[PDB]
């Protein structure tokens, strides 16, 4: 009861703001993921 | 290793022995006929099956447009910069994820695995 009531003073939510990083985490990311792919290819080439 | 016919009624020869002469003779039991057996081998076993892929390989797999293919690793034969390239395709390979080239180009047909 306590906190539910508080609650309706602080209040709670989620968005699409809340689902978003910067733009250098994204851009980390896309570093990650493209350096990912890479070494996959290196992998798959070798094995071939 | 081979299997042979008989010329008379065209069944299987099997190998006999030639005991007065001691040489291997293939002889069918459908008849009367025996031929000499020129290999002197009857069976062979390559369990561990150490095949080559290529005599398996047939060209017109080079007509296949979900194939990927490269200009990097030319032709042998014509040296075409274009040649399709995929893996063994073939179950009980053992481990093998090496790549059969194909030669494109019509009448080539050439193919090779590096
Ligand atoms: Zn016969
Ligand atoms: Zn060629």
């Amino acid at each position: 009861t306590v906190i539910n009531n508080w609650l309706l003073i602080e209040g709670h939510t989620i968005g699409i703001g809340d689902s978003i990083a910067d733009s250098k985490t994204y851009q980390d990311i896309q570093n990650t993921i493209k350096k990912a792919k890479q070494d996959v290819i290196e992998v798959i080439e070798k094995a071939h | 290793v081979g299997i042979r016919f008989c010329q008379e009624c065209n069944n299987m020869l099997y190998p006999k022995e030639d005991k007065e002469n001691r040489i291997l003779l293939y002889a069918c039991r459908n008849c009367d006929y025996q031929q000499e057996a020129d290999n002197s081998c009857i069976y062979v076993n390559k369990i561990t099956h150490e095949v080559d892929e290529l005599t398996q390989i047939i060209a017109d797999v080079s007509q296949d447009p979900t194939l990927p293919r490269t200009e990097d690793h030319p032709c042998q034969k014509c040296g075409h910069k274009e040649a399709v390239f995929f893996q063994s395709h073939s179950a009980r390979a053992e481990d093998a994820m090496r790549l059969y080239y194909v030669c494109t180009a019509p009448h080539c047909g050439h193919r090779w695995t590096e």
